[PDB]
């Protein structure tokens, strides 16, 4: 049978419970991202032919700057560029790492590395950080008094009740879209684990979707973050 | 009934009454019977036109970059240059349809469509 | 008593996902229809249409995946059990 | 060309692209009319 | 083990797919981009020299 | 499953650390290169 | 007694959320179709089309949210339970 | 007896709200599609267009809100209880 | 007996009213799409498109309201018992 | 026995009416969309377009009204009692 | 037992007619949209447009009427009774 | 036991043919809308368009009739039972 | 016990084939609408349009046939007995 | 108890796949409509239109397969059993 939750390495500290497996997966993806960043630093050059990681970073930064400038120029929001990029890779590397052959049989199926996005804590951390950050940006640009006023007013004043709710919806959905996309997958690949090995082709088909959908979800998450910044920064 | 005025910048080509007029606009094929809604459209660079009227045969026109206007009584077809079926030369059109120049190739293909295929 | 509630929760979650999948599939198909039509009309649109497109998908998927979240509550954490 | 307002239709595929394709044609037609007028005047 | 073998075969299949159909195009793009960077460097070079 | 716990902070800090490394040693160097 | 009421409430909430998701996904996809088509026709429209768009999206998702609220009133709270 | 009637009322209200939300979302998306397309094609008509838009939405939402009115009556008044 | 009949009547009335809501909302949205687009293409047609519009809406609303009546006949009155 | 058949008949008649209403509303909206678009394009086409329109509606509403009669058969004089 | 079988047959026939009515109404509306649009565009082509129309209708209505036939089998014959 | 299985089979077959009817009617209506729009555009093309139109109608009717055969399997040769 | 499971499996299979038929019919009709339209505008395009068509149909029909297989599961190899 | 839960899980999975099939089929058909229309308008655009198409498909099919997952969860790994 399938299980939901059942996190491993769970511990308790400071009066709070922590999912050890989720933290370990987040740390693994974070250290991979940091290794990529430091390899760029060690091998970044403008006077010579770029490295592979340099090309990847240039492409991602150019894309994110293109989305930012098309909605909110970096003269107003230069800080959302280092954000939108990391949110991408942090999510992307988080999802694609689940494509490694790290699934085995306990007889219940288990995985050494389970995608952090499959945990509500990871997605909520990312989504609420984005929420707080772009609300702070909106407060800065419109003022602590004017920002709530323009948030409630929105584009149409008399639609105020439909505005506030949407503002509270942005984070939740921004999280739930990421979690549901990956959590669901965590069940599919577990269900595929019930097949015998010679029937268990379905992993190849789903894994490719997981690559595709993880890339799409990283892109959508980052781009919706940029859009939220564009909206909250006038 | 319809009256079709196929007019060229140089001169007019035909203005007699017609029952049905058919041609390839840039949006696709189109046919017109009387009382059609007023319209403005651009013909494809290789557009061919066919007009059907009482008794007489089908009048086929090789049209170069024309424009079709539909009015509450008239249907006018402006053409940079248009040639009737009775005037076209098969060998010359065949040779020109393969020309490298886009305009020349389109004109040749229009002339072939005026004959067939 | 728990069996009845479990069957009801399964049916409810099935309805949740049926609606979510209908909405997601149809909305994503419509958004992709717009994307494909725009790219066919003006090829370079490739560059600029993935921003509004993935926003639309982002809106279409939300209503789906939120439902999916509320499915997990229905199926794995049945509120009224 | 200046726009003059006179006082007190369907389009395929759209009226803006048709306008773009027709303005050069209108300029060609007016140049042609000028050339014919010049030829008659020369004669 | 059976679960591990099955998922490993699936991973191998997807790896082959990406290496034979996804790696080639991406690789090109990387090489074409590098061509560009080197080229621009050298062109600045020649413009300054000239 | 949907109830958060301490991991919400544990992930957040890590993300911030990444948001630091990228915001200092990635984005500024790449912007300079471009 | 309460088992039947809870099962009925779960089924009703599933219906609410399925209908809400269908409406939201399909309406958002339809609105994003117009948004994508407009941006394809005119890239500058990128700027001005989000105001009509996000009005639509919001009105379309109102029905989703109100429904969602009442689903929270169905499974967590339960009239007649 | 009251338990069965309450379960039936909950299911009926869920059907009502699901259908109402489907109609509301899809109709609002369709109306906003016309609004967005018109504003893209004719930018100066924005204010000109919000009148026929909010009218149509006002109709669509009306259909929704009537249904909501009834759903409360189903779950709180529950005729025949 | 009256409990089962009343539960069935509530479910049937919910189906009637939800289907009427879907039809009314989607038809009103579709008609409003034409209204908004025509007004976008023709400022004057504003006056003359209200006649074809309210006729269409009149039909779309009619099927809705009839359902409402029957829904009442299902829930307030009960044809069976 | 009669109570079960009555509840089933009420549910079936509700399904009939919901389907009939969805079809009627959406078809009438789709036909009125063409009517409004044609009358916006050509305003003098009104008298010409009411014949194709009322035919379509005549078909659409026909499918609706048939569902009424059978609904009555389901609801009043329930078969198989 | 027939009570249960008869109730199930009534629900099944109601589903059959609901689906048939949805399909008939929506397809007839869609076909009549094309009929009205064509007769608006080409007033003189009505005769050539009604033959494709009544063909299309003749298809969708068939799907309706076939369903109706089977409804009777469910409602009056009740094969499993 | 059979009465329960028979009622379930009847409801399943009702869903089977309801979905078949919805799909058949709407798909045939859309294909006929395309056919009628094409013939209004180019009234001499009636002969050419019947081949794609009949291919589409054949696909839709193949789906519909395979579903009607599976309803027949459900009702007259109920699996299990 | 087995009777209830079989009835539920039959209802599930009826829902699956019904949704599958809706999806197949509507998607095939939508794709054939584009096929017929394109062949109407471009008579010679047939050759190049049957490849994108049978691709998209190939997807849509796939969604159908998958369901069919699983429905056989539900009804012949019904899990959970 | 397990019989009721199994029947509910089967009905829920049937709803899940019905919705998933509807969404996948209709979205694939809608995307294929754009693909066919664009390849008709621009025959040389086919190669460029597959990327927007297969992305769109890749979305809707995903929504399908996710449903296929949670059906297998309901049917083969029935939660709450
Ligand atoms: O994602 C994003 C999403 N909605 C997805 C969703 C969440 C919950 C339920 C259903 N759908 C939105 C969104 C953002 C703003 C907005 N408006 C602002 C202007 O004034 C009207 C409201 C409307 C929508 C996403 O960005």
């Amino acid at each position: 049978a399938i299980h939901v939750g059942h996190h491993t390495l769970v511990f308790e500290l400071f009066g709070m419970t922590f999912n050890g497996d989720t933290i370990l997966a987040t740390a693994v993806t974070a250290v991979i991202v940091i290794a990529l960043a430091f390899y760029l630093r060690a091998k970044v050059t403008s006077t010579g032919v770029p490295s592979g990681v340099q090309l990847f970073w240039e492409a991602l930064t150019i894309q994110m700057r293109q989305q930012i400038e098309g909605s909110i120029g970096m003269k107003i929001a230069p800080f959302v560029l280092p954000l939108s990029v990391t949110i991408f890779v942090f999510i992307l590397i988080s999802n694609w790492l689940a494509v490694l052959p790290l699934q085995y049989g306990g007889g219940a199926a288990a995985e050494l590395y389970k995608a952090p996005a499959s945990d509500i804590n990871f997605v909520l951390a990312l989504a609420l950080f984005v929420f707080v950050c772009y609300h702070a940006a909106g407060i800065w640009r419109r003022g602590i008094v004017g920002h709530p006023i323009k948030v409630v007013k929105g584009h149409v004043a008399f639609l105020a009740p439909i505005n506030i709710v949407e503002e509270l919806a942005k984070p939740i959905s921004l999280a739930l879209r990421l979690f549901g996309n990956i959590f669901a997958g965590g069940i599919l690949v577990a269900l595929i684990a019930m097949f015998p090995w010679y029937i268990q082709f379905p992993n190849a088909v789903w894994k490719t979707f997981d690559l595709f959908v993880g890339l799409i979800q990283a892109f959508i998450f980052s781009l919706l973050t940029i859009l939220y910044f564009s909206q909250s920064m006038e | 009934d319809l009256n079709v005025e196929i007019v060229a910048v140089e001169r007019e080509l035909w203005s007699g009454p017609a029952t049905f007029v058919f041609t390839r606009t840039t949006a696709g094929e189109i046919g017109i019977l009387p009382r059609h809604i007023p319209l403005v459209a651009q013909l494809v660079d290789d557009a061919m036109v066919r007009v059907e009227r009482e008794g007489e045969d089908d009048l086929r026109i090789a049209v170069d970059g024309g424009f079709l206007s539909v009015t509450e009584e008239t249907v006018r077809i402006l053409v940079e240059n248009a040639q009737f079926e009775s005037e076209i030369d098969a060998d010359a059109a065949k040779e020109d349809a393969a020309s490298d120049d886009e305009r020349t190739a389109a004109w040749g293909r229009a002339r072939l469509r005026a004959l067939g295929q | 008593p728990n069996a009845i509630i479990t069957a009801g929760a399964l049916i409810g979650g099935g309805l949740i996902m049926g609606g979510g999948a209908i909405g997601a599939g149809i909305g994503d198909g419509i958004a992709g229809n717009a994307l494909i039509s725009g790219i066919a009309r003006q090829p370079e649109a490739q560059g600029r249409l993935f921003t509004p497109f993935f926003i639309t998908v982002g809106l279409v998927e939300a209503a789906y995946f939120i439902n999916l979240a509320f499915m997990a509550l229905f199926v794995f954490a049945t509120p009224g059990l | 060309m200046e726009v003059e307002y006179v006082g007190e239709y369907s389009f395929e595929p759209d009226p803006e692209t048709l306008f773009d394709a027709l303005l050069p044609r209108y300029i060609a037609t007016r140049v042609y009319a000028a050339l014919l007028e010049a030829a008659a005047s020369e004669s | 083990m059976s679960i591990f073998i099955g998922q490993l075969i699936g991973f191998a299949v997807i790896a082959f797919i990406i290496v034979k159909w996804v790696v080639p195009p991406v690789r090109t793009l990387m090489r074409n981009q590098q061509e560009a960077v080197r080229a621009a460097l050298a062109e600045s070079a020649e413009a300054a020299k000239k | 499953f949907l109830i958060p716990n301490g991991t919400f902070f544990a992930v957040l800090i890590i993300f911030l650390i990444v948001l630091g490394v990228i915001s200092k040693w990635v984005v500024p160097p790449i912007s300079k290169v471009l």
